[PDB]
């Protein structure tokens, strides 16, 4: 309804952090534009169940403006916040995010790496082939697998040559995905 | 028991049986001029008759409204007689009695003795000069707790004068207090003079000593060399000795009650005036 | 429900005050510098309770150093742990009272009272949440009995809401030779009757007898009173210092061991005096009449509240078992009408020098025998009207003897009606 | 569909862990919220991120106890807002906690608990868990209760109490506090579930092995009755799938509302290699008194409801075939004016243990509830000792001093002896 909308949209604002996580989370789920703006300021809430929220309702709506205030969110110091702001990258599905998404295959934690991955593979720009490569040599199998299955989602003649190279000079787990997809 | 015993115990000084003995003496048309005549027959003490006479008007009903009446007539001119000497008295004859028992003497005597002192503005000095004539230094202090038990119970008067006199007697006590300091400590001062083989003034007391430390504190501009001579005047010019009492008159000080000091700064001031003398009696080691 | 501000007043306040922060900072590993060398985190788990922090971890005690007496202030930091002490926490006199109770009480120790009030202020501003306060005493004095008195009042009035506990030493002939002390003690309990929450006897007359027949030493010095004096400090104050459920903070144990307002006067208790001792042994001894540090005997009333604090590593099993055989052989002794009455308390850190120990706190009918004893020495010496001139003289009235009489017999007829009252 | 969990005081949070933790277990949440991927729905709301959030609040009047749940391992499983404190205790004194401290906190925790409803489509009731002995489980309990029943009145509200026992009891007041508060909170509550500690202590001991029992050992053994208990409004269930339902069908006479709760088998974890126990056997172990959670005799009393939850590898025919022995076996008299049906309840969810924990897996298990008269014993139990100190007056300056009136007290004990009159009346 218009009403349920401007009533949680009035909630972002509330002193309690229980109101405002909740209606971050409501707004995502009803989808509706008008909750934009106010998401995105959402994203700067000094409660980190809030920020989170409202990352995660900013990608379920999926609308472009959210993809700058997003991008800086994969700097937050909440590896939840992180996480979720990469999931909600690659379901906008916005090519401004693949850089900012590239060093967030490098974060310090694993799921933010593994969905930095898993969103490279749903926006599906070739410049995710490389950085992908390289992190299917991570320390995390899971996040390895991920960067498997997203180089999958891309496919092309960037993968095609990546993946004969390293299926002459790399080793292990990246050498098997190299055999293995060339095949596929 | 009835009125007559409830006003007879405790009372040292009235049976329940002359109370009764009175009231059953005084007819139902007995003129206020009637009862008094019989309450001085059998009871001389104004307090007492005072006493009986609040006892007479109260036993008697409302019924019997002439006589409770004359009566009450009776006890008013016998208050409008006799004031204080009945009322005040009347109303300190627990006191008197109680102390009378401790002193072995007469509670009219007692009760005469503070209607005397508190029928007046009298200083410390006036007590203290006033009690000294009458008693023995050990029986003073007891007389003293008599006057302040009976003053603090006149709380019930000369108001005003009662308050100046308290206030006096509490400097008497305070006094008294010093001197029972140096009851104990100058015989051990002495004492131990005499191991060393220090021969002191045969007569030196106790009193000397604490008089002596008196008139040091309450001397108007006191100075070392003043503190110094009144020793000397005291105990003679043995080092040791005065050196002794200086010792004593400096231990004293700080347990004289600060009544007794015009200021805190007069304390401090006579302390650091003995200790100058002390040292001036240390020169030659 | 976390910080106790502690005031120790007059000699005896401050000798037994000291070896209270000698004993307590040990066992939390302090150091008279105020650094923790220690061996347990339980060591510093509730140490906010009787310690402030400075910048450097340097844990300062909330004590209050008071004397009128003002050479105490020295007694104090020659001691061993005398430099631990806040400097600011010192409000030492001119004078020293002289046993005087209105010397302390209403004169020199009232113009002093002020300027310990201002540092009680500072002490309790500085706590997130005050507890309460804590006062070492000795009623026999001048200071600790008529200021010690004075400041219970004075901080009841200001701090109405928090408890007020006391560690009151009775006087006794057997050690102190001071004739006006059952004054000074009969004054005082009248305060302490109507102004502290809880109060912990320490007879010097069950100290002495402890160490003359228990112990066998045949001249007891101040000292040898004193050990006793802080191994009870030590051991009542365990549930306060370190973890736990029972007693916790001093509402809890006020709430559990005072049953009427009035009747808040503890019999301490502590096991072993000596230093292979078992659980049935420290029971045993424990409850024994020979190891209260008041001078009652349990056998001549019942006990309305027990606690009991076990210290070391022992069998709960065997603890609790103990002290409910402790409880169905002595049944009669107990208090019929207040079900569950005794409380056990088990501290795995014992005591320096024990692998074992046992505190009992006691709130026996038979403590009349105490204050009977003060009114009997008063008595006597308020039917001669003795020394009064010396109280009466500093401002007081004799109707202040008489009423502090009047309440202190109240007190033990109170205790009586309990003893006797039939569930 | 929605229940929001209150936990109150010391014993209500610190059981309250225990329930989550095992709540958390049997949907498998883990304890940052995260499941790795809707009947749970009713006691965890469900975020887009992942979190699945107890609808949950604790409240204590001091902050030692959820400080610890603020800074543990479920620190991120609440939201910090659910997690309420004060900063003095109630000191084990009812008036404290209902008067003089409550007072203060009563005001937030309703507008906490008022925010979480709001996120409810559907709001069936209240979970309540506190103690009887404590000064904020009784009196804050009751001061909650009284106003729930103002904010949300047509709106079940059942308890989970605990009932005093001397082998933990930490005060003497416990007694007092238990009849203070369950004068206050009788025509506030619609369902109350007492819980024994010298019952559950006992358990341990017996069935268990813990020599010295710790709160912990008691509170995981408590939240798996509790979890029993709770199982029909998590899962999709055919019995008491509604806080009404429990009324319904365990409260025929409304202030007669404590049911005694059974449970079987509690096997030790070092007892396992052994044979694992039928449908006929943890029948017949509920009709054991070793069982029951509160200390109790029901062959002394008359039943008014009985409910058989059952829980894991059990079939219809089976449990049949167990009531038809009990019913030819034992004494279990209805009171006259009654059904004289046993209702049944099966969730084929096996039964969730902690890991580690002092209990064993089981294959089957189960929990039945019964409105016996024999619960007055326990009244009795307090009502005793409550008598023999309120004779004497004995601590009740405490409660004076706290803002309670000490005609409070005999207006408490009077409903008290009406209660014990009730479950005698019932007896016919
Ligand atoms: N156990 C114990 N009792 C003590 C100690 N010092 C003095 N006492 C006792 O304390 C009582 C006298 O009180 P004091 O502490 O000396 O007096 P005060 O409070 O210092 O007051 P002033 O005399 O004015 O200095 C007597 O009963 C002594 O036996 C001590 O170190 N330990
Ligand atoms: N089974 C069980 N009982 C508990 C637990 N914690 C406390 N209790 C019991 O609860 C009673 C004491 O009440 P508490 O709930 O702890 O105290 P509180 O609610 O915090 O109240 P105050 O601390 O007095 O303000 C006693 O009967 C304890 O045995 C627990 O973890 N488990
Ligand atoms: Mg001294
Ligand atoms: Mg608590």
């Amino acid at each position: 309804d218009p009403e349920k909308v401007e009533m949680y949209i009035k909630n972002l604002q509330d002193d309690s952090g229980l109101v405002r996580y909740f209606a971050a989370d409501a707004l995502g789920k009803i989808g509706d534009e008008r909750a934009v703006e106010p998401l995105i300021k959402a994203l700067k809430d000094e409660d980190p169940w809030v920020r989170r929220e409202a990352a995660g309702a900013l990608g379920q709506i999926g609308d472009e403006r959210a993809v700058e205030p997003l991008i800086k969110a994969l700097k937050d110091e909440d590896r939840y916040v992180r996480r979720i702001a990469a999931r909600a990258l690659g379901k906008i599905g916005d090519e401004r995010a693949v850089e900012p998404l590239i060093k967030a295959l490098k974060d310090e934690d694993w799921q933010v790496r593994e969905d930095a991955a898993k969103a490279l593979g749903q926006i599906g720009d070739e410049r995710a082939v490389e950085p992908l490569i390289k992190a299917l040599k991570d320390e995390d199998t899971t996040v390895r697998l991920e960067a498997a299955l997203a180089l999958g989602k891309i496919g092309g003649e960037r993968v095609r040559a990546a993946m004969e190279k390293l299926a002459e000079t790399g080793t292990g787990f990246a050498r098997k995905v190299a055999v293995n997809y060339l095949e596929t | 028991t009835d009125l007559a015993d409830k006003y007879a115990s405790g009372n040292s000084e009235i049976s329940g049986q002359e109370l009764r003995g009175l009231r059953d003496a005084i007819g139902d048309d007995a003129s206020p001029e009637d009862i008094l005549a019989l309450v001085q027959e059998k009871i001389k003490d104004p307090a007492l008759q005072s006493t009986a006479l609040d006892y007479l008007v109260q036993t008697t009903p409302p019924s019997q409204g002439k006589l409770k009446e004359a009566l009450i007539q009776a006890r008013n001119t016998h208050t409008e007689q006799f004031g204080r000497t009945a009322i005040g008295a009347k109303n300190i004859l627990f006191a008197s009695q109680e102390y009378a028992d401790q002193l072995n003497v007469s509670p009219s005597g007692l009760r005469s003795l503070y209607l005397e002192v508190t029928g007046d503005t009298h200083t410390c000095d006036q007590l203290l000069s006033m009690l000294q004539d009458r008693y023995t230094y050990q029986d003073m202090a007891i007389v003293s707790s008599f006057l302040m038990k009976g003053m603090a119970t006149e709380l019930k008067v000369p108001s005003a004068q009662l308050q100046v006199l308290m206030t006096e007697t509490r400097n008497l006590q305070a006094v008294l207090t010093s001197y029972d300091y140096f009851e104990s400590r100058v015989p051990i001062l002495l004492d131990s003079l005499k191991a060393e083989g220090i021969q002191t003034p045969s007569d030196l007391n106790f009193v000397k000593v604490a008089e002596s430390y008196h008139k040091i504190i309450n001397d108007k501009f006191p100075t070392a060399s003043k503190v110094e001579r009144e020793v000397r005047n005291l105990i003679g010019d043995d080092v040791d000795s005065v050196t002794g009492v200086l010792n004593l008159f400096f231990s004293a000080l700080r347990q004289t009650s600060s009544r007794l000091f015009s200021s805190a700064d007069k304390r401090q001031q006579l302390g650091a005036m003995i200790a100058n003398a002390l040292d001036a009696v240390n020169i030659n080691n | 429900m976390r910080e106790i501000v502690h005031i120790q007043a007059g000699q005896c306040g401050n000798q037994i005050g000291a070896k209270f922060w000698e004993v307590i900072s040990d066992e939390h590993g302090i150091d008279p510098t105020g650094s923790y060398h220690g061996d347990s985190d339980l060591q510093l788990e509730r140490i906010n309770v009787y310690y402030n922090e400075a910048t450097g971890n340097k844990y300062v005690p909330r004590a209050i150093l008071v004397d009128l007496e003002p050479g105490t202030m020295d007694s104090v930091r020659s001691g061993p742990f005398g430099q631990i002490f806040r400097p600011d926490n010192f409000v030492f006199g001119q004078s020293g009272a002289g046993n005087n109770w209105a010397k302390g009480h209403y004169t020199e120790g009232a113009e002093l009272v002020d300027s310990v009030l201002d540092v009680v202020r500072k002490e309790s501003e500085s706590c997130d949440c005050l507890q309460g306060f804590q006062l070492t005493h000795s009623l026999g004095g001048g200071t600790g009995s008529g200021m010690g008195t004075l400041l219970i009042s004075k901080i009841r009035e200001e701090y109405p809401d928090r408890i007020m506990n006391t560690f009151s030493v009775m006087p006794s002939p057997k050690v102190s030779d001071t004739v006006v002390e059952p004054y000074n003690a009969t004054l005082s309990v009248h305060q302490l009757v109507e102004n502290t929450d809880e109060t912990y006897c320490i007879d010097n007359e069950a100290l002495y007898d402890i160490c003359f027949r228990t112990l066998k030493l045949t001249t007891p010095t101040y000292g040898d009173l004193n050990h006793l004096v802080s191994a009870t400090m030590s051991g009542v104050t365990t549930c306060l210092r370190f973890p736990g459920q029972l007693n916790a903070d001093l509402r809890k144990l006020a709430v559990n061991m005072v049953p009427f307002p009035r009747l808040h006067f503890f019999m301490p208790g502590f096991a072993p005096l000596t230093s292979a001792l078992t659980v049935p042994e420290l029971t045993q001894q424990m409850f024994d009449s020979k190891n209260m540090m008041a001078a009652c005997d349990p056998r001549h009333g019942r006990y309305l509240t027990v606690a009991a604090i076990f210290r070391g590593r022992m069998s709960m099993k065997e603890v609790d078992e103990q002290m409910l055989n402790v409880q169905n052989k002595n049944s009669s002794y107990f208090v019929e009408w207040i079900p569950n009455n005794v409380k056990t308390a088990v501290c795995d850190i014992p005591p320096r020098g024990l692998k074992m120990s046992a505190t009992f706190i006691g709130n026996s009918t038979a403590i009349q025998e105490l204050f009977k004893r003060i009114s009997e020495q008063f008595t006597a010496m308020f039917r001669r009207k003795a020394f009064l001139h010396w109280y009466t003289g500093e401002g007081m009235d004799e109707m202040e003897f008489t009423e502090a009489e009047s309440n202190m017999n109240d007190l033990v007829s109170e205790y009586q009606q309990y003893q006797d009252a039939t569930a | 569909r929605e229940c929001i969990s209150i936990h109150v005081g010391q014993a209500g949070v610190q059981i309250g862990n225990a329930c989550w933790e095992l709540y958390c277990l049997e949907h498998g949440i883990q304890p940052d919220g995260q499941m790795p991927s809707d009947s749970f729905n009713t006691f965890f709301s469900e975020t887009g991120a992942g979190k699945h959030v107890p609808r949950a609040v604790f409240v204590d009047l001091e902050p030692t106890v959820i400080d610890e749940v603020r800074t543990g391992t479920y620190r991120q499983l609440f939201h910090p807002e659910q997690l309420i404190t004060g900063k003095e205790d109630a000191a084990n004194n009812y008036a404290r906690g209902h008067y003089t401290i409550g007072k203060e906190i009563i005001d937030l925790v309703l507008d906490r608990i008022r925010k979480l409803a709001d996120q409810c489509t559907g709001l069936q009731g209240f979970l309540v868990f506190h103690s009887f002995g404590g000064g904020t489980g009784s009196g804050f309990t009751s001061l909650l209760m009284e106003r729930l029943s103002v904010d949300y009145g047509k709106k079940s509200k059942l308890e989970f109490s605990i009932y005093p026992a001397p082998q933990v009891s930490t005060a003497v007041v416990e007694p007092y506090n238990s009849i203070l508060t369950t004068h206050t909170t009788l025509e506030h509550s619609d369902c109350a579930f007492m819980v024994d500690n010298e019952a559950i202590y006992d358990i341990c001991r017996r069935n268990l092995d813990i020599e010295r029992p710790t709160y912990t050992n008691l509170n995981r053994l408590i939240s798996q009755i509790v979890s029993s208990i709770t199982a029909s409004l998590r899962f999709d269930g055919a019995l008491n799938v509604d806080l009404t339902e429990f009324q319904t069908n365990l409260v025929p006479y409304p202030r007669i509302h404590f049911p005694l709760a059974t449970y079987a088998p509690v096997i030790s974890a070092e007892k396992a290699y052994h044979e694992q126990l039928s449908v006929a056997e943890i029948t017949n172990a509920c009709f054991e008194p070793a069982n029951q959670m509160v200390k109790c005799d029901p062959r002394h009393g008359k039943y008014m409801a009985c409910c058989l939850l059952y829980r894991g590898d059990v079939v219809p025919k089976d449990v049949n075939a167990a009531i038809a022995t009990i019913k030819t076996k034992r004494s279990i008299q209805f009171v006259d004016w009654c059904p004289t049906g046993f209702k049944v309840g099966i969730n084929y969810q096996p039964p969730t243990v902690v890991p580690g924990g002092d209990l064993a897996k089981v294959q089957r298990a189960v929990c039945m509830l019964s409105n016996t008269t024999a619960i007055a014993e326990a009244w009795a139990r307090l009502d005793h000792k409550f008598d023999l100190m309120y004779a004497k007056r004995a601590f009740v300056h405490w409660y004076v001093g706290e803002g309670m009136e000490e005609g409070e007290f005999s207006e408490a004990r009077e409903d008290m002896a009406a209660l014990e009159k009730d479950y005698e009346e019932v007896g016919v």
